[PDB]
Formats: C-alpha cells, sequence, structure tokens
RNA sequence: GAAUUUGGACAAACUUGGUCAUUUAGAGGAACUAAAAGUCGUAACAAGGUUUCCGUAGGUGAACCUGCGGAAGGAUCAUUA
RNA sequence: GCGGUAAUUCCAGCUCCAAUAGCGUAUAUUAAAGUUGUUGCAGUUAAAAAGCUCGUAGUUGAACUUUGGGCCCGGUUGGCCG
RNA sequence: GGAUAGUGGCCUACCAUGGUUUCAACGGGUAACGGGGAAUAAGGGUUCGAUUCCGGAGAGGGAGCCUGAGAAACGGCUACCACAUCCAAGGAAGGCAGCAGGCGCGCAAAUUACCCAAUCCUAAUUCAGGGAGGUAGUGACAAUAAAUAACGAUACAGGGCCC
C-alpha cells in the first residue's frame, strides 16, 4: 500500500449468478518498475 | 429534489483555474521546507560501491563546479559532515559521508537521507558480494531520490568513443536495480556535473514511510550537562525533519537505546516533558492487569486418552478392582478368573552440516517422528492434542502452561492493528510540538557510562529518531519474510536472527509458519524456512506502528561486510491471536489387506499405546481417510479401517500437535 | 538477473540459427524431408 | 514652450449590496457497505398459489386480493345443412 | 470451454508455432458493421406502425403542343488492297 | 452632419417602424482556430487535421498610445488586475505561446552544444548581423534498406535414379 502504480485498461467482464463482478483496470507498473519485470526477475524493486 | 447541471464554458474554467491555484499552493508549502537562506537541510550522503574509489573526489568535484575553492580547502584538513550553502541556486545542503569499513553504518548514513549518490568506477566492475549488497540493502530498508554518477571515466581510454561505452554499459547495469533513472551522470564533463548539482539543490526528494512518521533529527552539535552522578543530559543541536518529536514520546538513538526526553528548545520557545511521559519499561505494568481472565488450565495430566474429546470417544471409565490370587506362580489370566465379582569452525561445520542434512530431511519427510519399542509413546507424547481439521477445531491463545513465557500475561495485546496504527500516528500528527523544519536544542536524559563511546558527530553520523506511542513496550509480532537473493543456507526457527526494522536492531529467535489466513488462526509450525516462498516470522519484540521493512541478518566476523545478509520483508501485525502448532507425524506400514479392513505394522510397539490413540484419524499421503479399530497383538499391531483401498506403498500416518510459543528478544548493539 | 558492469563489449546445447538461415531449416522441416505420421503432417509429437 | 488646469470621447480597474455557479477548510446531521464478528426472526420454517395479461380505481399489506372495460399472447369434440 | 490420484485444457522444464530487429499490452478511430443503411437495414409474433381522422410548412404529382420524310457537306476508327 | 485613408449606424441629431425566423433564427455546447490535407473503405462513406505551406488570432489578463509608409507593436511605451524580483526601505525594475534550460503538471515529449559554409532576409550595405536557418547531441515518433552465416568433403544413417 501506499505505492505508485501505473494503471491501464483490462476487459474482465463481470458475472451474475455468482456475483463477480467487472474490474477495468490492470496494474502495469508498481513504483516505476514494469510488473512483468519484476516477475521475469529481470528487474528489482526500489521500495520507497 | 434538486435539478440538474449544465457546466458553461466559465464554469469549467473556473473549476479549472481553482483545481490548478490550489494544487500551485500546496506545491509551494511542500517546496517550502528547503527555503535554502535559512530553513533548509538537504542531506545527501555519498556512496561508492568500488574500493578503489574516494568520496572526497566526489565532492570535490560537485562543489568545484560550484566556483567555491574555499569551502572545498577547509574541508580536507578534518571533516566527513559539512554544512554546505550554494549561492547559484541558493540552498543549505549536508553531505555526509560513511565509514565504508562499516557496513551497517553506510545503511544508516543512508536511511537518514534525502539523496543517495552511488559513485561508479569506470576501471573497477561492481562487487558481487559487497557494493551490489549496498545496493540492494539500501532499496530495501528504504531509499529517497537516488542518482547515479562516476568520476573513473577519464582512468580509461582518452578517446570520448571509448568512454561513452563503459559509460553506457553502467547505465544498463545501474537501470537493474534503479529502474527510475536512465542516466548515469558523468562528473568529468562540467555540464553533467553542473547539471547533478542543480538537481540536488532545486529537485524536491521523495519520502520514505516509517521514517517521515516519526521524525528525525540529524545532530551537528553534541553537548553533555551533568545533573546527577550518575547520569545527566545529552543536548543535542539539529534540525528536525518528518513528522516531528513531542516532549512525552521516546527517542530512538542506534547503538544505544531507547531514551526519553526531558526538555525541548527551538531557535529557528521551550517545551517540558511533563506528566504524560512514555516510560523507560518494556512489559508495562498494565498488561498483568489486562490478561486476568485465565481460560483454560487444562491438566493433561488427568487423562486416560488423547486430548481430542471435542471430536473423540467418551471418557472411558476402568474402575480397577484388583484382588490377589495366592497359588504360587500363576499367570494374570488365571487371576484374571479368580476373583471376579458383580454387583570453533569444527563446531560450526559439524553443526551446520546437521542442519542442511535435517532440512533436506524435513523436505522429504515433513514432520514425522521415530518411537524406539523402548519408548513409551503416551508419555512421550502426553502433552499432545490430535485435532482433526487444523483449522476448523478451536485452539485458543489464553491458554495457560508451564511451556508458555513467564512474560506472556505481561505484553501489550493491541485488539487491531491496522486502526491502532492510524490513530496513534494521527495524535502524533496532531500533538506535534515542534514540525518538520525547526532548528532544535534536544536535552535527553542518559546515563553517564555510555560517553565514553559517543563519537564526534563531524566524524561520525550522529542521528536521532522518534519513537510512537507504546512502541518501547514488547509485544508478539508477525513479520513477513523472504530469503535475500542467492542464499541457499539453511535458516531453522529457534537460532539468533538479529532483525533491523526502522532503525532498531533487535536479535531474535523467530517462529516460521506459513501466512495461510485460516478461520481459527492456526498456522503450522515450520522448523526451517520455505526456500521458495514468502513465509512469517513471529517472536516477542517491541512493536512498531508504521509497518517499518525489516532486514533479517546473522552477523558473520569473516566477510567484509561483518554481516551475513539473510533474508528482508516487512513488520506485519501486533497480533498474540496467532497461535502455532508444532505437527507431528506418526508413521505406519499398512502390513495385510482384507477388502475392508487393513491390518497396519510399525506404528506403536503396546496394544495400550493404541488404545491411548483410538480416536485420532489416521490419513494416507495418497490422500485417504480412516481411523483404528482394535489392537491385534502384544507388539503393537492393529486393524484399521479406510476411505479407499491402500496397497504396501503406502503410509498411515497420525497427526498430533502442540503449542509452541513466542521467544524473548534483546537489543543489538556495534 | 544481474550482469555485471562487463558488458563493455569494445576493447549448453547446440544454438538454432537466425534471420534466412532459420526459415531454410524449416523449409526443409517440411517439405523436402517430409514427415507423415498416422496420415497426418504432425507437429511437435513426444512418443507415438 | 515644460509643470499645472477645464470639458470630452476611449475606458482599464475599485467599492457596494443582490444573485446564481464553483473551490474550499471546518461543524450539523442523516443514509449505504461487508474476505468483520456473533444475536434472533421464519435460517436449524413449513409449504401453499398456480389461466395468463392490459388500462384504471381502491384496499392495503410482510406480500396479495378486489371492482369495471378490454385481449388470446387460451386445447372445436359431436350432429347436420 | 473444460477437472481433480492418474489433467493435451492449471504450475515448472522440454518441445513446437507465429511475426521477427522487433514483438506484446492500453486508449482512440476506421474496417468487420447491410449493428446508422443515399448507395443498403428493420418494424405480424425477435427492439420498433403514433388510438383515430383532419391539416399548414415539407417532400411528391396523369397525359398532351415538329414528329416524320428527302438532299447535301466534311470529319475517325475499321476493313480489302500498298 | 461629424469622423475615417477612404465607403458604411461607424458615430451624432432628426425622422420613420422596421430587420431575422421550422428552408431552424436566437440561445446553449464544442476536451473547435479555418483550409491545403491525413487514416481507412470495392464503391458510397466514417473519422482525424495543435503540427513543415496559406489565412487568421495572441504575447500573464484587460484597455490606452507614441513613432512611422506600415503597429493599437509587447525581445516599444502607460495604467489598472494578477502574480514576482532587487533594496542600504527612499525607491528601481519584470513578461521565454523566440533558442536552449529549470519548476510544475501529467500516460505523455531532447542540448543551458557548433556556425553563418548553404538557404534567404535586413542595413548606408559584395564585407556587417541573423538561436530565421543550417550542423552535430539526445531519441526503438515514424519510414527505407537488411547481418546474425555460406560451403564442401568425410563416415554412420537412410530413400530414390538406372545396370
Ligand atoms: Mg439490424
Ligand atoms: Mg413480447
Ligand atoms: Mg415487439
Ligand atoms: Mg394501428
Ligand atoms: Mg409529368
Ligand atoms: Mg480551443
Ligand atoms: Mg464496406
Ligand atoms: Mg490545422
Ligand atoms: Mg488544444
Ligand atoms: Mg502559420
Ligand atoms: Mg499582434
Ligand atoms: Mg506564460
Ligand atoms: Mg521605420
Ligand atoms: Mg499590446
Ligand atoms: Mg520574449
Ligand atoms: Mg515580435
Ligand atoms: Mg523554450
Ligand atoms: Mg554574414
Ligand atoms: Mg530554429
Ligand atoms: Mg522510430
Amino acid at each position: 500500500e501506499n505505492d505508485e502504480v501505473l494503471l491501464a485498461g483490462f476487459g474482465r467482464k463481470g458475472k451474475a449468478k455468482g456475483d463477480i463482478p467487472g474490474v477495468r483496470f490492470k496494474v502495469v507498473k508498481v513504483s516505476g518498475v514494469s510488473l512483468l519485470a519484476l516477475w521475469k526477475e529481470k528487474k528489482e524493486k526500489p521500495r520507497s | 429534489g434538486k435539478p440538474d447541471k449544465q457546466v458553461s464554458k466559465l464554469q469549467r474554467k473556473n473549476k479549472a483555474k481553482q483545481l490548478r491555484a490550489q494544487r500551485i499552493l500546496d506545491s509551494i508549502e511542500n517546496r517550502k521546507l528547503f527555503e535554502g537562506k535559512n530553513g533548509a537541510a538537504k542531506i545527501i550522503t555519498i556512496v561508492p560501491l568500488v574500493n578503489d574509489l574516494d568520496p572526497l573526489d566526489i565532492l570535490y568535484k560537485l562543489l568545484k563546479c560550484a566556483d567555491d575553492e574555499g569551502i572545498m580547502v577547509q574541508e580536507v584538513d578534518s571533516k566527513r559532515i559539512f554544512n554546505v550553502h550554494i549561492k547559484k541556486f541558493k540552498s543549505n545542503l549536508k553531505i555526509i559521508i560513511p565509514d565504508m569499513t562499516n557496513f551497517l553504518n553506510i545503511l544508516d548514513c543512508a536511511k537518514v537521507a534525502d539523496f543517495v549518490v552511488f559513485g561508479l568506477s569506470g576501471v573497477q566492475e561492481v562487487d558481487e558480494e559487497f557494493g551490489e549488497q549496498i545496493i540492494r540493502a539500501l532499496e530495501l530498508q528504504g531509499i529517497a531520490s537516488y542518482i547515479g554518477v562516476i568520476s573513473n571515466l577519464s582512468a580509461v581510454h582518452e578517446k570520448e568513443k571509448f568512454q561513452l561505452d563503459v559509460k553506457q554499459s553502467l547505465e544498463s547495469y545501474f537501470k537493474h536495480f534503479f529502474p527510475s533513472e536512465e542516466r548515469v551522470y558523468n562528473l568529468e564533463k562540467n555540464s553533467d556535473a553542473l547539471n547533478v548539482l542543480r538537481t540536488l539543490c532545486q529537485r524536491l526528494p521523495r519520502s520514505i514511510n516509517w521514517r517521515d512518521n516519526r521524525g528525525y533529527v540529524v545532530a551537528d552539535f553534541v553537548d553533555f550537562v551533568e545533573t546527577s552522578p550518575d547520569s545527566g543530559d545529552l543536548v543535542i543541536e539539529g534540525t528536525v525533519r518528518g513528522i516531528g518529536f513531542n516532549a512525552n514520546r521516546l527517542v530512538h538513538i542506534p547503538d544505544f537505546g531507547d531514551f526519553q526526553l526531558n526538555k525541548i528548545e527551538k531557535i529557528s520557545t521551550v517545551f517540558e516533558s511533563n506528566m504524560n511521559r512514555d516510560t523507560l519499561d518494556e512489559y508495562a505494568p498494565e498488561g498483568t492487569e489486562d490478561w486476568s481472565d485465565y481460560d483454560e488450565d487444562f491438566e493433561y495430566d488427568g487423562l486416560t486418552t488423547a486430548r481430542y474429546d471435542d471430536h473423540g470417544f467418551l471418557p472411558g471409565r476402568e474402575q480397577t478392582s484388583k484382588k490377589a490370587a495366592v497359588p504360587k506362580g500363576t499367570s494374570d489370566y488365571q487371576a484374571k478368573w479368580y476373583l471376579d465379582d458383580v454387583i570453533s569452525p569444527e563446531e560450526e561445520e559439524r553443526q551446520l552440516r546437521e542442519f542442511r542434512d535435517m532440512e533436506k530431511e524435513d523436505r522429504e519427510f515433513p514432520d514425522e517422528i521415530e518411537l524406539e519399542p523402548s519408548e513409551s509413546a503416551i508419555e512421550r507424547l502426553k502433552r499432545y492434542r490430535g485435532l482433526k481439521n487444523l483449522y476448523n477445531c478451536d485452539w485458543q491463545v489464553d491458554e495457560k502452561d508451564p511451556s508458555s513465557p513467564a512474560e506472556w500475561k505481561r505484553l501489550l495485546r493491541i485488539g487491531n492493528y491496522k486502526n491502532t496504527k492510524n490513530r496513534i500516528i494521527k495524535e502524533t500528527k496532531n500533538e506535534a510540538q515542534a514540525i518538520a523544519g525547526d532548528r532544535i536544542r534536544m536535552f535527553i536524559r542518559f546515563p553517564k557510562f555510555l560517553l565514553e563511546k559517543i563519537q564526534d558527530p563531524k566524524q561520525l553520523l550522529f542521528a536521532v529518531y522518534g519513537l510512537l506511542l507504546h512502541e518501547h513496550k514488547n509485544a508478539v509480532v508477525n513479520f513477513s519474510l523472504q530469503r535475500w537473493e542467492q542464499y541457499d543456507k539453511p535458516v531453522p526457527s529457534q537460532e539468533p536472527i538479529v532483525v533491523q526494522y526502522g532503525v532498531r536492531r533487535y536479535t531474535i529467535q523467530p517462529l516460521f509458519s506459513q501466512g495461510s489466513n485460516s478461520p481459527n488462526n492456526v498456522h503450522k509450525y515450520e522448523r526451517f524456512l520455505h526456500p521458495d516462498t514468502v513465509s512469517v516470522a513471529t517472536c516477542i519484540a517491541p512493536v512498531d506502528f508504521t509497518q517499518s521493512p525489516a532486514i533479517f541478518f546473522k552477523p558473520s566476523p569473516t566477510d567484509a561486510k561483518n554481516i551475513e545478509l539473510i533474508g528482508h520483508g516487512t513488520f506485519l501485525n501486533a497480533d498474540h491471536s496467532r497461535i502455532l502448532a508444532k505437527r507431528a507425524i506418526l508413521t505406519g506400514h499398512p502390513f495385510r489387506f482384507h477388502k475392508t479392513v487393513v491390518t497396519v505394522r510399525y506404528m506403536f510397539f503396546r496394544p495400550e499405546d493404541v488404545e491411548w490413540f483410538k480416536s485420532i484419524p489416521l490419513f494416507t499421503k495418497s490422500g485417504r481417510s480412516g481411523f483404528i479399530k482394535e489392537s491385534l497383538g502384544t507388539h503393537g499391531y492393529f486393524k484399521a479401517t479406510f476411505d479407499g483401498k491402500l496397497s504396501a506403498q503406502d503410509v498411515v500416518a497420525m497427526s498430533l500437535y502442540k503449542r509452541m510459543w513466542p521467544m524473548p528478544s534483546l537489543p543489538w548493539n556495534g | 538477473m544481474a550482469k555485471v558492469h562487463g558488458s563493455l563489449a569494445r576493447a549448453e546445447k547446440p544454438k538454432k540459427p537466425k534471420g534466412r538461415a532459420y526459415k531454410r531449416l524449416l523449409y526443409t522441416r517440411r517439405f523436402v524431408n517430409v514427415t507423415l505420421v498416422n496420415g497426418k503432417r504432425r507437429m511437435n509429437p513426444g512418443p507415438s
């Protein structure tokens, strides 16, 4: 929390019979690092 | 109700102009902390990442490009901390150069900064074991605004064509840890140097959460006043940054401890600590009074079977009517049918090898026990429990046990951490006598004998940190724990491991568990840290109310840095409700097979032992349930029923559980 | 993860050819040396 | 021929109330949420209603009946001329 | 869409496919969209013919008034010859 | 009639009672400068056009004016409004939507570099001057071209071509 996050669009349609809703955004960046690169252990995260 | 809206050109333009005027005002207010004429203190720390590199030189460049030869010459003589006012941009910098022989001194230096400059070598590649760890650890504990700068670039070929190569490779190395930046600046050129100086002066430094929410003063002058023969008042002249200090709250000082305040004066009024004083005692005497209702004081000595009465059989009563038959020499059977009435390097090496072996053993075979024939299983597990579902049944936190630590009552039992944290931080913000940007004399009470270790504020950094409410009071804390990169080595859950959160460092024998959320808040006790995933480390240690990042390490004298960096993470929770059950698995081989009844072998060795564990469920790693029926032989063989059909390649197992208690922690110095 | 500073260029199983070459490879993986498996052209089979 | 002065057109801007429209910091109060927890009400209680609709009127009630006028969007056997 | 000891459908490796010094993702927009329809939609029952007629602007509006025949002039392609 | 370089309700007197409007006036909206043009479609269209040429408008917001053939000019002046600088507290200066550069803002955009050699402009003028313009730096905005391998022998391994 308190982390800067770059968001984009995301197309998950929500469903009715199970009360799943449709968020419309996916995190693309955290704290200036690409979510992907972190996940690839390619780049590391400056934690402040 | 209310009519609708039809915003005109004018309305729009205005709402805009107002939004932006407000934005601008707020920005000016937030950029007034560095009015470089009277009220500013931009802390820049110089961190070279290469052995064969001089920090004094890096400063020399930055201030020679300010065209001030005097301020350079006056610093060579004797100093390491400087108060440099630049007139070009009108700014008050404070430069700090660390003792590059002490790792922890580097961390302490940077962790107070508003800016971290990184020196990079054009000649020497950064060390994998030292400088790299500087990068990562700084990064984990917290960094404000950082910069990547070079000095050694002229040491390579004289033609720029080759220098720019080194520069760019350094840029791509530096980008890896610090993607916020893409330009490693070259001080050799006047332009880049003038530009980095420019930034340090002008650019506003970002915020590091935990340090900014409790306030901090970097000390310029430290004097001492004798009051009593055995203790006096440390006086500290320094500018306050962050949230500020209150006279009542305690102050931490690194490698010295937590102390309480006596007086504070401002020179930009006088405030003295009164009756609302935070006290210098860990286990508050009110904590003893908070845990008064001891709920379960169960006596495991008054048990004929395993404690599992909630889901098991019924209290079987065995009224023993023993009479003695007097035929000389006679079995217990005949007697049962005569009187029947009806109405230092070697040590470490050997031990460490054994720990690796036990850990890999713990991966291949999790929590299994090996019972011997001579071993009375009952006694050996008499204190244990035998719950069916570990996350459903009713463990409790308030249970009294001789194994429980004496202090357990005297602990700070915060109900809710998320809310208490916010409330107390708002209190501290509102009740702040001394705000950021104030110059302060700080009069702290202090035991005389420690004055010997205190150095000079100009050759060594002297930082003064603020504490919040009850932060001196111990509690049951849960940390998030993740292994450091390239660290395969084993780490058991009882060995001393130093932990740095905030600026405070406490040696800790932490209990490792998996933070998997449970409806009854009961988590498996993991003897050794999991090699892949984030885990949880629980122990009795002073509270932290800003969720500081934590660094886990074990001081190793041999390495350059006198520290082995084990793992990292965060201060998660001030919670006692977390209980930890040491599991204990009993293993047995399914001997013989009948179409519904399976005879099981080598899990006990007495029939009475089998009686004792009747109710306890049997699970097979093939993923199948079952229960015991009755004892076959006088050797502990036991018949059993199950869910599916099991072969001789399966393992029948029992799960028994015990309460595991957090352990007391002591501060760590030097 | 971390390639050290020595990215300074100036002063395992066999690799796959790049560019043109690779296409060539495919042209013979599919048309010069045809592999007819079970009455179909099978791409990426294990044991069959 | 400078300072200065009479009256004009041009006319920024100011003061004042009044008026809508917003930005705000505060206080008044009201209402909604649950990866919150348990408590009763009926959960952990049992069924009953089943031509279906339209406009309209009323009654209410926890729902649903009911008056008047419409519609089939409702299942034509049998005899005979 | 699809399951759980045995999973081609999830996770990791191996393999393979596509475009390749480039490739993915987000928003916008055009095509797809004959789902804006002048070209070119639909309107009994799928969304949709106003309860009904009158009526001004508007759009729209039957047929008919030198056809038919005779003469001459000179062009530009195409053939049979050159 | 006055004013203007000049027609003209442009303004001033005096007369009239007109002028626009369902063929959509008037008002409101535009995250609207207009065009040459751009993207995409078989066609017909739909959607872009702040931006290299043309035309217009502005130089923090308004208004006023000197000089001059030409300005209601802001790298001219004056005042008020908004900001903001130096002061020795009397005063004095200020407009980067020119080139670079900084802050802020944000999803979002480069060097405080070299030169009049081209292009052309200005001047009393062949010479002077020109961040107009040109040259390099940064930059995976785009667009073009196209390295990352070509052979051979050998053997093993097979198929096919004729004896
Ligand atoms: Mg349709
Ligand atoms: Mg219908
Ligand atoms: Mg219908
Ligand atoms: Mg009809
Ligand atoms: Mg006609
Ligand atoms: Mg506009
Ligand atoms: Mg089409
Ligand atoms: Mg345009
Ligand atoms: Mg615009
Ligand atoms: Mg133009
Ligand atoms: Mg103009
Ligand atoms: Mg401006
Ligand atoms: Mg002139
Ligand atoms: Mg002007
Ligand atoms: Mg200008
Ligand atoms: Mg101009
Ligand atoms: Mg500019
Ligand atoms: Mg010249
Ligand atoms: Mg230019
Ligand atoms: Mg490009």
